Parts: structure tokens; C-alpha cells; sequence
RNA sequence: GGGCACUCUAACGGGACUGCCCGCGAAAGCGGGAGGAAGGAGGGGACGACGUCUGGUCAGCAUGGCCCUUACGGCCUGGGCGACACACGUGCUACAAUGCCCACUACAAAGCGAUGCCACCCGGCAACGGGGAGCUAAUCGCAAAAAGGUGGGCCCAGUUCGGAUUGGGGUCUGCAACCCGACCCCAUGAAGCCGGAAUCGCUAGUAAUCGCGGAUCAGCCAUGCCGCGGUGAAUACGUUC
């Protein structure tokens, strides 16, 4: 996984917007295009609109979900199986 | 004293690579025959075909034959006369000392 | 849908390359577009006056090219006018010590790819596809030749099926390569379709 | 889809990674080469025109 | 073996070198 | 279980019987071994009374094992259920996590085939 | 003074010197035997001086280089006949017949394109 | 096939006995073209063979193939709406080969666990008249003499 | 030191012509011998007949015309081509002892290599990192080849067989490994005991089996493809099917 000589790759345009409202102001619900962009601990709290090709799927980020990334809870496929 | 020859056409750089020796060795005075430097045969493989049809291809190769030649007594008559050399196309030449 | 090219088939075996040099690893394949761009402008400019084949000769900053046309005195102009402005706009896209030569043509009915491009005209001329075929061989069998071939294959006659049709003459094997099987495939372009024109004409085994 | 292709790809890429590879002459998208600049297809299509420098058919 | 990876020719099959291939 | 939470075969190696210990593998088996000096050519029904306390203890206070084993990796999985990450949906269906093939293969995870 | 042959199999080649010796044998520094530490084809290339008796009439000084073992050993073989004529002209026969004075070319099949190998072909579902 | 009469491929007798024979038995024994390997488990085979019978194994497995040199064999003829087993005199060349192919078979049958042990085991027995090496053949001429009714079919 | 003997290399040539013998022959040729490294096309290669499949390919290019014209064009972020109760094709590994492991010891080729090939040193169990010499490359590097051998272990178990699966822990590349990269280490070790009907390849350095290079390429999901050599069989009565 991303190397830790290089440090935790947020997009730093959506890290912008988490810390503009960590101290000036939180929540309101962004609708980011990130999902490289790792969960991080400024963020929790917020409503993420995260997008996935067709919508921002809202997922309110949690002490038990940061390590992973954006793109690991706005699901770019559906699923409700066949037959 | 290194002299170095290169081309594809085996037949022109041979042909080169044989004026460089009867001249140097007219003025002199020492001179190493010719060495052919083996091929690095740059190889292409291509389907024949413009679309599928894997199962049939057609080799193109490309063949950097090289030839290597010194002056042991080198000699400047030599030297001089040598920028006088209508040597041909297809081949590259270095000289080393 | 077989048949091997017959100039690949005989490089350096019956008949030798165009563009003659060596490049490195790293001028090589910029110094082919480079020959490629050149072959470009002059087929086009060159076109009218019966343009065979284009030799290239590099070597050092500089680089040498030969034009064998049956016609030089198109390409050449007055006093050499129309064959002096081709080495000033030529280097202006190439860039560097650049000649260009203009070699003459014994015959030219003896070039197969020169032939071609003629029947190539004459068919977008509307005249009879299968006499003009039969036409050239003749034409080629007089031309002291002993193996001549024109093939045409497309919407002959404006037909909507389309079709094969070719002439030969004389001794024309596809499997010798002690034989100069001279090569060289003009094309028609048409309102109503495209014609691809093959001839080949072999000059002889040596 | 094509010529926007062909002219973005020749422009400077954003990233270097984006910089990708093309056949200057046909515009063959795969089964190009940097050796040469071209595609397999006009690769076999110079070579028997002979057009391809020192390069000549395989055969042993 | 050829497929396995913790061992020598497991590595030597997929062109590796590890604790159990060591240059 | 002569070996802690688990009774090892016998009549075969040390350092390869501990394998059957979940959590206790090879890479594992000379660690103790090497930290209990037990030369892992001796069996362990050979064993001494002493030495399989010092290959017990020691491999008893430096890892998790068995039960405990098992009890960690279900969380780590079932949390990501909870949060329904990707990897969580891949066990919350019960399908490829390493982005494995799923219109064929993976039929360790699919188990047999299922008629239609 | 000396006697040297030279044989080859496959890319294997190999430069045999035989000599006036007991009957050792070095053949690129080390002991034949050790140099072919359990081969059974190994006394095979020394059946040529076999067949004119000359086993331990000499001792030889051996290179070789090229492909594997079974090419070396062979082409040793190859050499040292190829040699016994240099210094028995009339020992052509005694080998000849017995074919160890000839090499064969037996050599490889070039990988052949739409075949897996230079003969074996993909299998398929014809239908 | 359909040209002319295939050649017969001379071997090159062995290194250790001097025959062709055994150098054709190490090539059922050789794996993968591992005849080192093969040549190997052959002269260990010989190794165990000696020791419990102090008679040249090379006359043994001399012997154990002579006992499994089937003479008669069935091939099956479809005359008509019915294939028959028409037996036939097998050939030389064929019964080496046959015999040459159930020993390892039937020694691969065995039950102990070393190479060298089994190949040899089947080559002692046959000495004698005994194993599943036997069985083939024994089992094989009979059931042609089982239809002996049908030489008349023969080719 | 020197030296072209030799190995090797790459250009030019010799060489097999059924040309000599016996033989059945009308001739053409067939059998066989000797001589020759090699014999009756030397082994293979590239070389594809007028032609067939209204074969494939407007998605490489070309081009007939028809259709799109703030769109059926163009750039961009995200996202699919990696989905997934199923039904085939082509492979990788296997199910073991003529085997698995650990260590130790030799033997290729054709290739590739300048923000490339990476020596040697050092950090780390490691992937790798960091220093650093050398090579416009018959020097120098990738680089070690593996099967093999010499020793020791594994004693017939779903095992020291298999490495699927999953957790955990990172590297490296890349702006960015979440769907979606591979390399390294730990622990877990799933199915599988030679596989029904049916079916594939190969005739000699072939099949079998070991491994190695290169093109495509930032990394590459490659068990592919094209090539490269190592070791090295069985069998062909016959032509009914
Ligand atoms: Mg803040
Ligand atoms: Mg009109
Ligand atoms: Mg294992
Ligand atoms: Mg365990
Ligand atoms: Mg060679
Ligand atoms: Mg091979
Ligand atoms: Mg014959
Ligand atoms: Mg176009
Ligand atoms: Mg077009
Ligand atoms: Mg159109
Ligand atoms: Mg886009
Ligand atoms: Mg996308
Ligand atoms: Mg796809
Ligand atoms: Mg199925
Ligand atoms: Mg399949
Ligand atoms: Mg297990
Ligand atoms: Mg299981
Ligand atoms: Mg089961
Ligand atoms: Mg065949
Ligand atoms: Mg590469
Ligand atoms: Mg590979």
C-alpha cells in the first residue's frame, strides 16, 4: 500500500474545505470527487457527499472508519444479485 | 589507435573497412587487420495480419554488424589522408586512442 | 490474401533499399519520419512529372536524396527554377545539409509502379478497365520486357459487385528471386469507390 | 473519435504518465514502438517497401 | 512448489528473491 | 494439550509438529526453538518434562494463539462489515476481497457450484 | 610432442590435447570423474581410444565450453578419434565403422510461430 | 504409416553392461528425460537384486523377460457388424516391447516405497514366475487360445 | 612478456552432383556398398498456385454514400471494459518418494542496457533503500541459469504433499494502488488421492521436463506471445475404420 516515506495523500483541495470548517465552522455537506483521498482525523463528523461516477453516496465518517479511503464507502457498483 | 565501424549493410561496411586498411598501411607503418565485432540483431515480430490471426506472423530483423581497425605505427601522413575518405553511406565510424 | 511483398522480398537479395543510412538508437526513428515527411511532400509536387523512386542518403547534419523520374524536366523548371525552389522550401520543414538529385529514366513503361499510376489515371479517366490492362502488357512486351502483370480488383466498371480482373504476358514466377520482379502499386480514387491497381514487370534474372 | 486523439496525445501531458505512446504515422493506438515511432501494421507495411533502414525479414 | 512462495523454487518460478531466495 | 491449548502429535519433529498449532507456523517453529535451544531434530515425544515447559511458556507470552487468534480476526473483519467498506461487502456477500475474478474462479469463497 | 582434436555437440565444444600419459585426465583443471561427478553417459566419450586399446596409453589436456554436460562429453568424444587419426592415419577404420568419428548435427527446432514449441501445437475445441 | 516399413532405432548399449537392452529398459525407467535419474534407480535395483540373489542380475533381468515375453496376443478385427479379437503372433520387436512395459508397469504397481527397490523386486520375480508382470502375458496369450477360433481372421 | 595455434567471432569460398561399384532396369529410378563431418530434398526455415469460403477487418489507414452539426463533435473529475446464482475454450500448479525442503558444487544460449544495465560496500528476516565503481558497451552489467550433482531431513499423513483463501505488517512505482498494481514477511492452509460421457499434441533432438531473453512497459495483475538453449524417450504391424 502507499508508502509512509510518503506521507497520508489527501487531495489537499479537499483537505482545505475539512479544516475551513474544523475550527471556522462545521458541518455542511460536500460532495467530494475524492476518494484516493484517505479518511483522515480532521474529518470525522462531516457529511462527505463522496462521489462514484453517478451521485454523491453521503457516508458521516466515524472513530471506527478513517484509515481507508474515500473510495471505500461510496460503492460504484449494485448489486442486488440475480435471478 | 582504435578505430571503430559501423553500419547494417555488412558488404558496404566491409568494403570500408578495407580502403582504411590498404590506406593506413600505404603511409604506414603498422596496422591491425580487421575484426568483425559480432551482430546485435535487433529482431521485430509482427502479425501479419491487421486483425487477430495470432497464429500467423512475419519476422523483420535488423542486423548491426560492426567492424573494429587500428594503426599500431599510426603515422600523421596517415592521419591527414584519412580526413580524405569518400568512405559510403550506410556506416558509422569512431576513433579512439 | 497471401501473396508476400515482392520489394521485401527481394531487399538485398534483388533489389536494394530506398533510404540508405545508419542511425543509433536514438536518431533512428526520428530520422525515418523525417525520410517519411520527405517522400510525403514530393509525391505530391513531384506526382506530375512521374515520380519512380526516392533514394536517401544520410550521414552527418547533412542528407542526400535521389529522384528518378522518366520526366525531369517538370520537376526541374527553367534553369533549374522549379528544381531550385524544392531545395529551399525542403529544408525549411527538414532542417539540414540537404541535396536532391534527379536521375534519368531509360523507360519508364519498364517501371512497374510508374506503369500503374498511369492506368491508375486512364481508369479514373473512364475508359475500358480490361483493355487498358491488356494495353500496358503489350506496352511492356514491346518494352523489350519478358514477364509483365497489371491486376485490378474493386467495383469494376462501376458495378456494385465488386471484382478481379488482370492481364499477363510473358514469364512472371513469384517464387524466384534471381529475378528482377520490379514492383509497384498506383491507386484510383473514384466517386464511386476505389480501385487498387497492382502491375509488377520482371526485368530479368541475373 | 480519433484526430482530438492523435493531436492531445503529441501535446505535453499533464503528468508524465499521461504522456502514452502513438504511431506517428498510421495512429495506431497499440502495437506501436518507440524504436521506430509507428505501428505494428505499417512496421510490416515500410518493411516490405523496404523503407525501414538496415531492417529486413527474419528467416533461420 | 512452483506455485508456493515461501520457498526457493515457488521464488525461482516468479523471478523473486526473499528469505527463502537470497541473493 | 501438552502444548499450550492444543495436544501436538508425537513421534515427529518439534519445529514442524508445532505447526498444527494455529497461529504457531514454521517461521515461528525455530524462534522457540532457538529461544528454548531445543534442537528441533529431537521429537517431541522425546522431549524433557523441562523443555516442554520452556517450549511451552515461552510460546505462550510472546504472540496470540489458537482461540485468541481467531478471536482478533473476526472483529478486524466484522467491524469492516460494520463500516461496510469494500472488504466488508466482499464478506458481507462472501466474495473476492483482493480484487479477484468473479465471473469465474474464486470458487473458494463461492464454494461449489450452485445449480440454477 | 602432442596430439589435439577438437569435438563438438550441439552448442556445446570442446578442445581435446591427448598425450603420452598413465591415463589421467584433465579436462578444464579438475579430475575427469570430478568434473563428472555421477554421469552415467561419462565413460562413453573415452570409448573412442577404447576401440584402438589406447586407454591408458595417455594422458589428455581438456577444455570444453558450450550448452550442458551431454553436449560436452559427446563433443569430448568427438575430438579425441577425431584426434587418434592425427596420430594413427589408418585408425580412421576401428572408429569410422564404429561411428565415433563423425559428429551429428542433431540439433534443435526452432520454436515455430502459432506453435506453442517448434512442433507442439495449442489444443482446441473443434466442436 | 502409409509409405514403407519404419526403421528400427538402434540404441546405444549401456555404459555399465555393454548392452542395448538395458539401455532401452532405463528409458521406460527415464522420467521427463531424466535418464541420470533413471540410469540410477536401474544399477540400484541391480544393487538390492544382488545382494539377495549373488547371481549377475544382468542374467536375471536376462531371464525375467523371456517369462515375460507374451507369444501370442488379441487385436481387435470389426468384420463385419462385429469387431473380433483376432489374436496374433506378436511381434519381436513388440514383445520387448511389451515386456518392456509392464515390469515398470507392475513395478509402479508395487507397494514398497524406493525406486530402486520395486523396479528391482519385478525383475527377481519374473526369474522366477511370479507378480502381475507375469499376469499380462499369462492373462493376454490365453484369451487369444480363448479365441483361437478366429486365426483364420488373421492378418 | 607475447603469441593467432585453438576456442570464438563475420565476411568470401569448397562442399552432395545419385557424380563411382554390384544390382533389377527400356529409359526414368529403386535396393545395397564403399568413400565423406554429412547421401539420395541433409535437418529446419522464410517462399502460399486460378482459385473457394458474398471468410475477417469502415475499431490502423484509405475510400464509396448515408447519417450527427452548441453535437452522434471536444477537454475534464468520477466511473465501467476486473460485475457474477451459471455454461464452454486456452493455460499455471498440482494431487507426490523416479517426490518436498535446507545448504553446498558446475554446465547454455539468443538477447537487452545511458533520468538504461547496476558492480562492490552497508542498513533490514526481507521486498527494497542508500552510497557508490564500470559500461556510448566481444571490455562493463542484467547474471544466478534450472533441471543435475554431493550431503542431511521428511517414512506414506490431505503430510515438511498443494499454496487457493483470509487477517496482519510494509515496500516500489505512480499525482494519485478504494473498487484496481505487483514484490517482500507472519499466521491461517481450502478444494485435489490421476478425474464421467467426450477430446488434444507430437514421428527425433521431436514429445517430456528444466529454466533463461526480448518486444509491448512508469509499475503491471504475463501461467501470455514471440525466441533462447539444457536433459532427454516410446512407437509406427499395417490402411479396415
Ligand atoms: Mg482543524
Ligand atoms: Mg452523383
Ligand atoms: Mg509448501
Ligand atoms: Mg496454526
Ligand atoms: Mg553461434
Ligand atoms: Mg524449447
Ligand atoms: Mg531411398
Ligand atoms: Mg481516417
Ligand atoms: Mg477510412
Ligand atoms: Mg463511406
Ligand atoms: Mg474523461
Ligand atoms: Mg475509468
Ligand atoms: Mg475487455
Ligand atoms: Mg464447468
Ligand atoms: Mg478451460
Ligand atoms: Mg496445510
Ligand atoms: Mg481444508
Ligand atoms: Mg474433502
Ligand atoms: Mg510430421
Ligand atoms: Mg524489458
Ligand atoms: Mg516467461
Amino acid at each position: 500500500p502507499r508508502s509512509l516515506k510518503k506521507g497520508v495523500f489527501v487531495d489537499d483541495h479537499l483537505l482545505e474545505k475539512v479544516l475551513e470548517l474544523n475550527a471556522k465552522g462545521e458541518k455542511r455537506l460536500i460532495k467530494t470527487w475524492s476518494r484516493r483521498s484517505t479518511i483522515v482525523p480532521e474529518m470525522v463528523g462531516h457529511t462527505i457527499a463522496v462521489y462514484n461516477g453517478k451521485q454523491h453516496v453521503p457516508v458521516y465518517i466515524t472513530e471506527n472508519m478513517v484509515g481507508h479511503k474515500l473510495g471505500e464507502f461510496a460503492p460504484t457498483r449494485t448489486y442486488r444479485g440475480h435471478g | 589507435i582504435r578505430i571503430k565501424l559501423r553500419g547494417f549493410d555488412h558488404k558496404t561496411l566491409d568494403a570500408s573497412a578495407q580502403k582504411i586498411v590498404e590506406a593506413a598501411r600505404r603511409s604506414g607503418a603498422q596496422v591491425s587487420g580487421p575484426i568483425p565485432l559480432p551482430t546485435r540483431v535487433r529482431r521485430f515480430t509482427v502479425i501479419r495480419g491487421p486483425f487477430k490471426h495470432k497464429d500467423s506472423r512475419e519476422h523483420f530483423e535488423l542486423r548491426t554488424h560492426n567492424r573494429l581497425v587500428d594503426i599500431i605505427n599510426p603515422n600523421r601522413k596517415t592521419i591527414e589522408q584519412l580526413m580524405t575518405l569518400d568512405l559510403p553511406t550506410g556506416v558509422e565510424i569512431e576513433i579512439k586512442t | 490474401g497471401n501473396k508476400i511483398h515482392p520489394i521485401g522480398f527481394r531487399l538485398g537479395i534483388t533489389r536494394d533499399w530506398e533510404s540508405r543510412w545508419y542511425a543509433g538508437k536514438k536518431q533512428y526513428r526520428h530520422l525515418l519520419l523525417e525520410d517519411q515527411r520527405i517522400r510525403g511532400l514530393l509525391e505530391k509536387e513531384l506526382y506530375s512529372a512521374g515520380l519512380a523512386r526516392v533514394d536517401i542518403e544520410r550521414a552527418a547534419d547533412n542528407v542526400a536524396v535521389t529522384v528518378h523520374v522518366a520526366k525531369p524536366g517538370v520537376v526541374i523548371g527553367r534553369g533549374g527554377e522549379r528544381i531550385r525552389v524544392l531545395r529551399e522550401e525542403l529544408a525549411k520543414l527538414t532542417g539540414k545539409n540537404v541535396a536532391l538529385n534527379v536521375q534519368e529514366v531509360q523507360n519508364p513503361n519498364l517501371s512497374a509502379p510508374l506503369v500503374a499510376q498511369r492506368v491508375a489515371e486512364q481508369i479514373e479517366r473512364r475508359f475500358a478497365v480490361r483493355r487498358a490492362i491488356k494495353q500496358a502488357v503489350q506496352r511492356v512486351m514491346e518494352s523489350g520486357a519478358k514477364g509483365a502483370k497489371v491486376i485490378v480488383s474493386g467495383r469494376i466498371g462501376g458495378a456494385e459487385q465488386a471484382r478481379t480482373e488482370w492481364a499477363a504476358q510473358g514469364r512472371v514466377p513469384l517464387h524466384t528471386l534471381r529475378a528482377n520482379i520490379d514492383y509497384g502499386f498506383a491507386l484510383a480514387r473514384t466517386t464511386y469507390g476505389v480501385l487498387g491497381v497492382k502491375a509488377y514487370i520482371f526485368l530479368g534474372e541475373v | 473519435a480519433r484526430k482530438a486523439l492523435i493531436e492531445k496525445a503529441k501535446r505535453t501531458p499533464k503528468f508524465k504518465v499521461r504522456a502514452y505512446t502513438r504511431c506517428v504515422r498510421c495512429g495506431r493506438a497499440r502495437s506501436v514502438y518507440r524504436f521506430f515511432g509507428l505501428c505494428r501494421i505499417c512496421l510490416r507495411e515500410l518493411a516490405h517497401k523496404g523503407q525501414l533502414p538496415g531492417v529486413r525479414k527474419a528467416s533461420w | 512448489g512452483k506455485g508456493d512462495r515461501r520457498t526457493r523454487r515457488g521464488k525461482i518460478w516468479r523471478g523473486t528473491y526473499g528469505k527463502y531466495r537470497p541473493r | 494439550a501438552r502444548i499450550a491449548g492444543v495436544e501436538i502429535p508425537r513421534n515427529k519433529r518439534v519445529d514442524v509438529a508445532l505447526t498444527y498449532i494455529y497461529g504457531i507456523g514454521k517461521a515461528r517453529a525455530k524462534e522457540a526453538l532457538e529461544k528454548t535451544g531445543i534442537n528441533p531434530a529431537t521429537r517431541v515425544k522425546d522431549l524433557t518434562e523441562a523443555e516442554v515447559v520452556r517450549l511451552r511458556e515461552y510460546v505462550e507470552n510472546t504472540w496470540k494463539l489458537e482461540g485468541e487468534l481467531r478471536a482478533e480476526v473476526a472483529a478486524n473483519i466484522k467491524r469492516l462489515m460494520d463500516i461496510g467498506c469494500y472488504r466488508g461487502l466482499r464478506h458481507r456477500r462472501g466474495l473476492p476481497v483482493r480484487g479477484q475474478r468473479t465471473r469465474t474462479n474464486a470458487r473458494t469463497r463461492k464454494g461449489p457450484r450452485k445449480t440454477v | 610432442e602432442q596430439y589435439y582434436g577438437t569435438g563438438r555437440r550441439k552448442e556445446a565444444v570442446a578442445r581435446v590435447f591427448l598425450r603420452p600419459g598413465n591415463g589421467k585426465v584433465t579436462v578444464n583443471g579438475q579430475d575427469f570423474n570430478e568434473y563428472f561427478q555421477g554421469l552415467v553417459r561419462a565413460v562413453a566419450a573415452l570409448e573412442p581410444l577404447r576401440a584402438v586399446d589406447a586407454l591408458g596409453h595417455f594422458d589428455a589436456y581438456i577444455t570444453v565450453r558450450g550448452g550442458g554436460k551431454s553436449g560436452q562429453i559427446d563433443a569430448i568424444k568427438l575430438g579425441i578419434a577425431r584426434a587418434l587419426v592425427q596420430y594413427n592415419p589408418d585408425y580412421r577404420a576401428k572408429l569410422k565403422p564404429l561411428g565415433f568419428l563423425t559428429r551429428d548435427a542433431r540439433v534443435v527446432e526452432r520454436k515455430k510461430y502459432g506453435k506453442h514449441k517448434a512442433r507442439r501445437a495449442p489444443q482446441y475445441s473443434k466442436r | 504409416a502409409r509409405r514403407r516399413r519404419a526403421e528400427v532405432r538402434q540404441l546405444q548399449p549401456d555404459l555399465v553392461y555393454g548392452d542395448v537392452l538395458v539401455t532401452a529398459f532405463i528409458n521406460k525407467i527415464m522420467r521427463d528425460g531424466k535418464k541420470n535419474l533413471a540410469a540410477r534407480i536401474f544399477y540400484d535395483a541391480c544393487k538390492i537384486i544382488q545382494e539377495k540373489t549373488g547371481q549377475e542380475p544382468l542374467k536375471v533381468f536376462k531371464q525375467a523377460v523371456e517369462n515375460v515375453k507374451p507369444r501370442m496376443e488379441v487385436r481387435s478385427r470389426r468384420v463385419g457388424g462385429a469387431n473380433y479379437q483376432v489374436p496374433m503372433e506378436v511381434s519381436p520387436r513388440r514383445q520387448q516391447s511389451l515386456a518392456l512395459r509392464w515390469l515398470v508397469q507392475a513395478a509402479n504397481q508395487r507397494p514398497e516405497r524406493r525406486a530402486a527397490v520395486r523396479i528391482a523386486h519385478e525383475l527377481m520375480d519374473a526369474a522366477e514366475g511370479k507378480g502381475g508382470a507375469v499376469k499380462k502375458k499369462e492373462d493376454v496369450e490365453r484369451m487369444a487360445e480363448a479365441n483361437r477360433a478366429y486365426a483364420h481372421y488373421r492378418w
